[PDB]
Formats: structure tokens, C-alpha cells, sequence
């Protein structure tokens, strides 16, 4: 049991789906009867990664030197920074599939 | 003239074990629900508005579980149909036992998180602990889950 | 006027007599707004939800009996002849240290929402009493507001 | 009549590393100010009057600067023009180390405060941690910096 | 001023329910204490005036722990020991941990 | 990269065709006056998203004699997602979730 | 010229535990057969030739002798199956402790028409099921 | 001319970033013959029946801290048909764990092969859950391959 | 006619003389087509990419395995390895595990591929099912 | 070229200035059009060591005998308590001006 | 309603039956419509135990000394080596294993 | 059975072809040419000896995790050589504990 729902690229706007924005993108103004969303891109050192109706982008993970650390992927408007090990590095601590910590060569 | 708060308790069936959040007593005890209400381990949120949200986990063991990760979390987590991931909110991370730690004795931690955060109507907010075998789990008073408008 | 009460830690804070912590309501940072106290007690004069909330200190040079510690909220009402166990911490310092001599540290706190009546109170236990530190009020404290 | 409340979150910016106090986000993702202002790492009160105040800051290293000797102090201090020194308000110290060993050196945890306190109009409050190498920014759910009035 | 069998309610002295009953409805000065069974897994051990039962403690499995004693309306649940394990701390009556033999 | 589809679209030799709702394959591609044709998953299987797939993901099993359950079942929109069987406690994690369960002693 | 290629996957009928082969899915998912058949766990070679063939097994269990994963040949040729590419394996402890290892074998083996493969393993209670990509049968005409 | 590919173990193999491994495509032993490689992928060009292979030499002093009960090695495909990988062929080991003496050298290695229908654009992947484990070399022991049959 | 060998562990199969495993190319499961055999080797007639295999039965009452497919040319004064695999085998107990590897390689006409195992003491040869080496070409 | 503000005496009341209290005491009222600051003392257990508008003073620290500390100083409404080590203690941790923790000399 | 079949000592040939070959014995060439099928013994190493219509014969299992095994029944055309135990060993896992006392 | 070539030649399909020096691979065979072109190995690869070999060896990574760092490097004519990092010492080199 569910109630009904928008579809897979669309989000409520009050009792009525209105359009999903891109990956990149955040909502700036909803649906009326006869306005299409408007989309706005994200700001700096944001990202949206799906389709979304949010208002706010979401903010992008910081890499940490000082756990031997850099960004192997930068934050993009799309996708979230990722991290790896810094130069002289190798990976120590994991994270699920991920590296969280690293530790230099002696 | 009500403002939303509600009490969610530690019980029986709160850790799952399929990856999904945990679930929580919403009437007996000291749980309660006022102008909130709960879906499958969520508050619902059915007036907008901005929420302290608050979520404590009492965490132990008899020595530490095998193959348990260096790191743990313990958070809460916003469920919206404007997004189809859970949004991060509020989130502690921990590293409870290890290696280390000795085989044959008890230890105890226990984890407390709150914070204010903008809430829209239809949506919600749950806790997640990454490995649900360090929650000791006891009558409802060591791990919890509420809120109130602010 | 939203019944707020924020109590500090206290010369008197620890009786030691199987009795709870007592807490300062006047002096510093202390104050009571339209709740009162009573022998360690936030007693309720408006009916309703409280937040309530507690932080003790911990800590010690090394670790000599229980090395389990309980921190916890309380209720004490006519409504039953023993004290209602609100919302309790357990934490472990000592029996997990790596030198059993070393200074050590730990910060133990908890907050939620509780319904109270009009004559009811709250309190607040730790055991062992004696690893709570006492300070100048601003390391443990116990407090409420209504929500 | 706007109940005064706000939540600002970790950023890039946070650790001075200069003795002032921690800094934070107060406009993108999660944080926000509605009737407080931000000025240099604080909240300043607009209204006067009683406000639950609540930090939480998130520590862990690959082990410590000081080994077990290590201490942490985290807490929250009014600036007010009625006085030349900072006063605390709530404040936790921490052995983030204690039960590491050379073979078990990474370690993560959380400091979580929060409590009632008076504020008049143009007063601050702000957070500080020492050390602040100990603290391990991310994406502004793990450290943050909130309040509302009571 | 209330006696032992009564508690207040307002301005009211009102009489307490039994053990395993909860107050459903507060007397008025015009009707009585209305008491009603705590559910499963709740209990109340004393004459009280209280809306609400305790809830049962559970006894945890992975920590070595059964119920020697089962939650009823009246009583607490009691733990001790599972099967094949043996005590290593100790409270009140029960324990709060056991751990295994070991075997060859 | 190389110039693609939109986002609720799939490509077919050179052109694009629209995709199939979640619990649905593509039974026939797109023509240029024809529609895409889909079907729904077979019992045993799903497809969570909007998709041009010819298959659908075969659902997971729940493992007794790893002291599992299905605490949800397959669906044709949804996979099956396991948990302890009663009677029985998780001692093995895989990630955020329960891989084994022991008995009760 | 189609050459004969199959794949076939771990399925919640795979483990019959009647002393007999495993089972198979065929069609679903990830499974298919080009130019070969199916009949009873056996993969029915059409088209006479040297296959390569393979079988994954994924063993595990929680705590707990010798494990067998093997690949046979029926053939109306001998009244027996005959062994083509079998391994032993050593199983698993904490009997709170979780093992797994997974069995793969290949090899090129010549089949006639109307000669079948199966795979079998022993014990069949060591092996764990999942969703079709860790256990697997197939092959293809070299 | 049939579509073939071996890709070896490189000192940019394993990235730690929860992406998949990369490898070396020209150096070696390594080689591709009318398939495509990107961003640790095998790209397909010819569509069809494909044997699909990987090999990656596992080991270690000790065991990694917080090492899993479970690790997986696999390979996955990508397409534009689907916006999640889709897992192919997976194993599923259990290396070393806290009982493991950390005096000591262990070693395993993790073979898997199948067949799968590729598409023309469709890509296969490799996996390894905890790439500490992954002891690179020069090539010879960790690896990715495969041919259309 | 696509190369293709099928060669099965045997009683000679160690030599235990430091050079690599010896295989039977005729009888049962054995078979060469467009491919020969010298000394342990497949030998390569017609140039090009092969996918080589080969799997060996370990096992021991109580107690580094290297386990390996090597490249011998005249284009080159030592073997080259191909594609390798190192196992931990092993008191008192019985024990067994089976290595398995494969890959595509390029041969050319002349060249050889052999298969090496050390310690050779851990082969656990019984019938011809359980270690063996081939290939064909791709 | 600065701009105006209270003197070093003063404090913000308003957009007015009142003046400050002296050291061990606090304000009570505020001073008004005609009015001065009405200043009393810091009750016992508190101080406040410098001229200030404080409506409440600040508690005086106690110095933890099981931490091996006593104090050097006493609390007085003008200083807070300075503490040291306990006779046949050693100071094993400072704390910048102050010591936190004794031990014992066996 | 039964189907038609090899008989028990035939095997199957294309669409028809030839006659298998004895114990010990592999088909060489397949019968004819004039000839029998040709059969030609086992070389050493391998067997066959039953009749049967097979090119190749099955090789015969070796038995490791270093795994405390001997012979106790030599290999030959028509049947399989069989191990046991040598002197001063006894089973531990037919025996695949023995000990040294 | 002989071999195709002398020993300082190699078979390149029906001709005899001369050989590449260490650090050089092969880069244009022998056939309408009676001799062979030989181009330097590129970085990351080596070839030790004389050889007709089309393409380098790949030079071995010496691993830091496993308490290793290369004693010699890898150069066109030589592999690198793995021996323990500062601090630590050889426990099988191939791996080494502090
Ligand atoms: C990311 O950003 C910095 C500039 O801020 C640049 O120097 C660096 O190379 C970039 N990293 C990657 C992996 O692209
Ligand atoms: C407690 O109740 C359970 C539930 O039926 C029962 O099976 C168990 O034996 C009881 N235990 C005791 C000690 O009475
Ligand atoms: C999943 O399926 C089984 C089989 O029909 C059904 O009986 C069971 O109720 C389902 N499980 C849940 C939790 O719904
Ligand atoms: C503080 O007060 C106590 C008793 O009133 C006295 O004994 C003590 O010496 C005083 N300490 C100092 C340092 O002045
Ligand atoms: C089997 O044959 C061997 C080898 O010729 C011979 O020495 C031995 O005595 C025979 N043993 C048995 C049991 O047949
Ligand atoms: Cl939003
Ligand atoms: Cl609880
Ligand atoms: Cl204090
Ligand atoms: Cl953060
Ligand atoms: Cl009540
Ligand atoms: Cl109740
Ligand atoms: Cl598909
Ligand atoms: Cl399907
Ligand atoms: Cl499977
Ligand atoms: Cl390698
Ligand atoms: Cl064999
Ligand atoms: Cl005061
Ligand atoms: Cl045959
Ligand atoms: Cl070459």
C-alpha cells in the first residue's frame, strides 16, 4: 500500500507533480498552471547527482591532507568529489569500497 | 496552537539487519507522537516548518564483532520525493572497538546527536547506525528518536 | 511565558548518599523560569513535553571499583512508588584505557522529550558518583525547556 | 512573531588555525539563519533572551600529537560587549587517544554539547575547539554550530 | 492531601489502580479511576497512578543473555545466562553479560 | 564524452527509443511511428528503474541455513532484502546489513 | 556458422539434495543458450566438437570434510558418468565466524551429439545461493 | 578479425576511490584487438556472446585493520540501458581477519570467467570490495581479459 | 581448424628436476589439435592470440606456492611469465585447494608455453581430471 | 579616522552608553536618563574580576582534591580561585596559567 | 507408451546401433553396415570396466605414496587401481589419506 | 628437431633475423631487409638481454605496503629490485616487518 506518486522525473509541488530538474541543477521557481521549473545551476563546491526537486544543492565532501588524502576526482555541478591518496601514500583505512585513510612511505 | 514533538523508543524490532533504518515504539511506554507521525521507521513531517531532531544510540558489546569496519556511524536522515537518495543531515562517526580491544570484557558507548534543520510537509527524517550489532538495545530508555518544531 | 530551566554543577552537586546529584539554580549561569527544584529536582509546575537534558564530566588520574558508569534522567512522581527511568547512558573509560595511571576524560551527554504533570520531577544519577569532576558550572549541568 | 533560530555547518573555511574561534557555513546546503546574524565565526542575538544553544564537532587522526597525554576541550563562549573576556558557557573535555595503541593509531569520535543560556541583544556566541587539528571537516554534517530561542 | 492508596489528579485525590493496570482515565470529583490491563510487553509492579506501563527489558542473546524470568503484567523481565555460558558481570539478581565455554 | 540520450531514453543503433517504466523490459524497441513495447519482470526478477533492458536482474535469495529471511520480498519494481529469521540474532555484517544470523541457544 | 555458447545460473532450485546434479536456469537473467540444450541439470551438445567448459561454485557457510566441485560427462557411450575437471577444496573457525571461497574450474573436453556435462558438488550444503552470478554453469565450441 | 583483450595490473590500478581497477592496455602483455578501453573499462564495439575474465592476486602482511568478513572480486557491466552496474560474475572470499598473524605472509588468488551478451557501447568492469589487499606486481598477476566466442 | 590442446596431469608429470611439469598429450581426456608438444611445452604452429589455462591440484598431510604459465622463445634467453598465481597451502591436518588461471597471450609460430609449480611436492596428481594445461586459439 | 564608542569604563545600553561596575560587583539596574548604574556586590561563590555590565557574576572554580589539586588561591568577589597541587602531589598536566592534575610521590 | 533404444550392449551410431566392445577394449572404428565394430585393447594406465562405445579408455588413478597410499589392487585394462593404506599407516579420511603411527 | 636460427638469430616466419641489444626492442623485423631496426624500450619496461622480443618486460613495482621500496630502479636494460624500506627488515625480498 503507497499512495499515489509522481513519476521517476517528477516531484510534488503541493497537491500536483511538477518537473524534475537536471543532475547540476537546483529548483529556483516551481511549476505554476502554465510555467514550466525553472532550474538553476549549482554553485560552487555543490552537486545534485540525479534528477531532483530540491531547492539546495548538496554540499561537496572536502578531501583531507591530514589523513593523506587528496580529491583522485574534484567536485563537479554533477558529482561529488572523491578521494584517493595523496602522493607517497599508500591506503591504511578503508571505508566500505573506499579509502579513508592513508599513510606515507617511510 | 499544538506544536509538533514526538518520542520514539528502543524496541524489539528496531534493528533490522536489511540495510534500511531503524525502526522504532511510537505509543507505548514513553514514546509518543504530537502532530507528527511515523512510516516504516520515519517521523512525517505534516506541518512544514524547522525541527531539532535528536537521536541517541546506546552501543556495547563483550569484546567487538568480527569483521566490524575501523569507522561506524550513527545519524539521521531526511527521506524526500525530491530526491531519490536519503539526504545526510546530522551524522557521527566512531570507532567503538577493534582489534585491540580485549576479547572478555564489556564496554559501553553510548552516541548523542541533535541539530535544527528545515523540514517540508510529506517529508522525513530517520536514524541509521552502520553496524546494528553494536546497539544494546534494552526497555526503550537507551536508544531513542524525537523532535519538536522550534 | 515558556517554563526554561538551566541548573549547574555544584560545591553540594554530589551528596554521596544514594541520593541524586544537587545542582546550583541561582548563582552564574544557573536560572529557573517558571519551573522550581527541590533536593536535586526540576519540579514541574505546568503540565506538559519538556525537553530535558543532562551533561556530566568525567574523568580521573587513572582508574581505581566499577569501571561501568550510568548517567541518566529520572522521574519521581506520586503516581508511582519508585523512580521512572527516563533516558540513560552507559560508557566504560577505565576498563577499556590503555594505561590504567593516565588522566583521562570523557564528556556524557543526553537530551529528550518527556512528558511531566504538575507536581512531578526530575533527576539525575550518576554511578560512580565520584568519577563525575565538578568545575565552575560550565562541564556538568542539567536543564529543560518546554516544547 | 518568528521564533529566532539557525544551524550552521562545517566548511572549508572553518579552521582558522589563527586561535580565534571555528567559522561556518551560513548559506548553502543545510545551514541557515532565521533572526540571528553570523559575524566572524558567531551567532549574534538580535532578541534578546533565553536560547538553547548546541555544537557538535567531530574529532578523529591517524593517532594524536600528544599520544595518550592528548586532551580535547570543546566548548561554547559568550562574547559580550559588558565584559572584556570571554565567558564559558558549556564545555567538554575529551581523551580522544586513550584507548589507542601504536598497531590500532586511527580513531574517530564525536563531541556533542548543547544547553539553555541568556543572551541580549548583540551578545555572540561561538565554538572553539583545542586542538583544532583533531578536527576532521567533511561536508558540513559532522561539525555544526546551531541555536534557538526558548 | 492525598494517602498512600491515592494520587493527585489536578485538584483531585484519586484512587490508584493494581499492578499490571494502568490509568486509562483519571477520576473527575463525578467518576472514578478507570484502570485498564497494561498490553504485552509492558508491566507495572506496584499500586500506581500511572497512564502509561513500563516497558519490559529484553534480554539480549548476543550478549549471552535469556530470560530466566518472563515479563508479565505485574513483573519485570529477569536475565541470566543462556545456555553454554557462564556469568562475567554481575547485577543485583542477573547478569548483565555472559560469555561462552570455550571447547576443544 | 559522446553525444547521448536523455534521460528517460535508450539507444538503438544510432537513434534513441524511449525507456520502459521500473518492473518492465523491453519486450520491442522503437520504430520511428511505433512506440517502445515492454513487458512486465517475470516472478523471480525486477528492475528498480526506467530502463531499455532486454532482461530483467534476477532477485536474490534469502538464505535459511544462513539463518535468513526475506524481510521484504522480490517485486517486479524491487529487490528482495534479507534479515534475521526469527528465533535468531545477525552475527555477520556485509556493509550496512545482516549477512548471517545464529539460533538462540 | 552460430557458434555454440551458453551460460547458465545458480538458481533457488539449483540444490535438489537427491544425490543427483545441480540445476540451472536457462532463460532468466543472465542465463542463455546458443546452440546447445538443457535437460535435467545437463547442458545437451547439438553440434559435435571440443568445448571449453566451465562452472563457477560459490561455497560458504558459519563455522562447521572435503568439498568436490566437478564437472562429468554422460555419455550413451558407458553406463557411467565420466569425471572431465574436478577440484577438493578444504571447507572453513569461531563457529561465529563466516568463510567463503569460491571453485572455478575451465577446461576443453570433445562431445558428440547427444553427449551431456553436469556439475556436481559435494557436500551441496556448502554452497550459497545468491542471485546467478556466483554460482554459473556454461560453455563454448572451441 | 575476433575481438580480444588482455589488460594488466599497473602502478595506477587500484585507485582507492571506490571506482573500479584500472590497467595497463598497451605495455607488455597487455593488448586490445578490436575492443576499446575507458576509465578501467572494456569497451565493446562488436556486439555479441563475450568470455569475460579477471584474475587479481590477493595477500598480505597480517591482515588490513577493519577488514571485512566478506570481500568481493567481480566483474560488472555498464550500459546505458540501465543507470546502475549490473553485476555479472562475482566471487565472494574471506581473506584473513583479526586471528591472522600479523607475523606472517599469506597470498590468494582469485580467478573468475563466464560468458555474457554484450552490446555495442556496453562495458565490463572489474571490482575488488578492499583494494588493500591487492598485491600489484608487473603484469603477470592481476589481470582482465576477454574474447567474443 | 581453430588450435586447440587439452594435456592431463600424469605419473611422469614431476620430474622434480627443477624444470617445469610434464603432461600426457594422447591418452584419455588428452588431446592436441594444430598444436605439438616437446618437453612439458605446447608448441605453437600457427601465430597469434591464445587463450592458455591450466589448473593443479594441491593437497598434503600437514606440512609459498607459486603456480605459473611461462613463455619460451628463441626471441628471448630466459623464460617469460605469462600469468602467475601465489598461494598459501598449509599441522597434521589433510588439506586441499585448486589453482586455476587463464588469459589471452600472443604466440607466435615456435614458441612455447609451459607450466611451473613450486614446491612441485604439492601436486596432487590422481588421474588427469584434477591437473591439466591447455589452450586454443581465440 | 575612527568612530565614536563607550569608553573603556562604559557599556552599550541601547544606542546610549552606562558605565560599568567595578570588579566584584555587578550590575542590578541600568542607568538611566537621569539615573547612574546601580552596581551590588557578587554574592558568595562568585566573582568578577574586572569592570564589567554583568547581570550575573561568574562562579568561582573548585579546585578537585581527587584530581591531586587544591587550591593556591582562594575564591574571593574580585578573583577567582587559583589552583595547585595538594601537599606531596606533583603537577603531571598544565594548563597554560594553571595546573589540572597531581599525582602522589608514593 | 515406451521408445525405441540401443539395446543394452549397442550404442548408439548415427541414427542406428552398433554393437559395443568388451571390457578393456575401445572403439577403433565404428561398425558398418558389413563390419563389426572395431576394437582395440586399452594401453597401459588406462581401463574400461564395462562394455561401451567409447574412443578413449579411462586413465587409471595413480595412488600417492605421499599421501600414505598404496595399491592394494594394481590398475589393468578392465579395472581401476584401488588404494589403501601402506604398511605402518592407517586411514584417516575408500581411504583418501593415512598416517605414519 | 633443430631449432630455426643460429643462436644469435631468431625466426621471423620463413627467414633467420639478427637480434636487438638490451634495452631494445624490435621495432622493424626482418624480410625484405636481411637486418632487423631496433628502437630503445619505452619507460616503465626493460629487456636484459640480447632478443627479438616486439615488445618490453614490464618492470616489477616494489611495494610500500609490503615494507618494500626499490634498492635499484627500473632502467631499460635492468628490472628493478625490491629490498625493505628504512626500518624495516626481510621476512620471507618479498616482505618485510619492522
Ligand atoms: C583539482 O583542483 C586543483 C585546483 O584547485 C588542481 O590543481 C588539481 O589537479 C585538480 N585535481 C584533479 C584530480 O583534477
Ligand atoms: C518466558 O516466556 C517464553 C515465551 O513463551 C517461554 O517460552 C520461556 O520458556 C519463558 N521462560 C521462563 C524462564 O519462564
Ligand atoms: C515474502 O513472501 C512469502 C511467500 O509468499 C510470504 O509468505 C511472506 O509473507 C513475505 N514476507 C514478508 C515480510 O512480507
Ligand atoms: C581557604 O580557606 C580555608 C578555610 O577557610 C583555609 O584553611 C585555607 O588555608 C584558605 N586557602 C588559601 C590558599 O588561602
Ligand atoms: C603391483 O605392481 C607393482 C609394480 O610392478 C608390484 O611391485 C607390486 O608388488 C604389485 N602389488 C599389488 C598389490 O598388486
Ligand atoms: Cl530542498
Ligand atoms: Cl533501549
Ligand atoms: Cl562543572
Ligand atoms: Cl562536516
Ligand atoms: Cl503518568
Ligand atoms: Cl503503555
Ligand atoms: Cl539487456
Ligand atoms: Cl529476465
Ligand atoms: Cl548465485
Ligand atoms: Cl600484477
Ligand atoms: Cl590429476
Ligand atoms: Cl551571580
Ligand atoms: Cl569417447
Ligand atoms: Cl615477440
Amino acid at each position: 500500500r503507497s499512495l499515489p506518486s509522481c513519476k521517476e522525473d517528477e516531484y510534488p509541488v503541493g497537491s500536483e507533480c511538477c518537473p524534475k530538474c537536471s543532475p547540476g541543477y537546483r529548483v529556483k521557481e516551481a511549476c505554476g498552471e502554465l510555467t514550466g521549473t525553472v532550474c538553476e545551476p549549482c554553485p560552487p563546491g555543490t552537486y545534485i547527482a540525479h534528477l531532483n526537486g530540491l531547492s539546495k544543492c548538496l554540499q561537496c565532501q572536502m578531501c583531507d591532507p591530514a589523513m593523506g588524502l587528496r580529491a583522485s576526482r574534484n567536485c563537479s555541478r554533477t558529482e561529488n568529489a572523491v578521494c584517493g591518496c595523496s602522493p607517497g601514500h599508500f591506503c591504511i583505512v578503508q571505508d566500505g569500497d573506499h579509502c579513508a585513510a592513508c599513510r606515507a612511505y617511510a | 496552537e499544538v506544536n509538533p514533538a514526538a518520542h520514539l523508543t528502543g524496541a524489539n524490532s528496531s534493528l533490522t539487519g536489511s540495510g534500511g533504518p531503524l525502526l522504532w515504539e511510537t505509543q507505548l511506554g514513553l514514546a509518543f507522537l504530537r502532530g507528527l507521525s511515523y512510516h516504516d521507521g520515519a517521523l512525517v513531517v505534516t506541518k512544514a516548518g524547522y525541527y531539532y531532531i535528536y537521536s541517541k544510540v546506546q552501543l556495547g558489546g563483550v569484546g567487538c564483532p568480527l569483521g566490524l569496519a575501523s569507522t561506524i556511524t550513527h545519524g539521521l536522515y531526511k527521506r524526500t520525493p525530491r530526491y531519490p537518495e536519503e539526504l545526510e543531515l546530522l551524522v557521527s562517526q566512531q570507532s567503538p572497538c577493534g582489534r585491540a580491544t580485549s576479547s572478555s570484557r564489556v564496554w559501553w558507548d553510548s552516541s548523542f546527536l541533535g541539530g535544527v534543520v528545515h523540514l517540508e510537509a510529506g517529508e522525513e527524517v530517520v536514524v541509521r547506525v552502520l553496524d546494528e550489532r553494536l546497539v544494546r538495545l534494552r526497555d526503550g530508555t537507551r536508544s531513542y528518536f524525537g523532535a519538536f518544531m522550534v
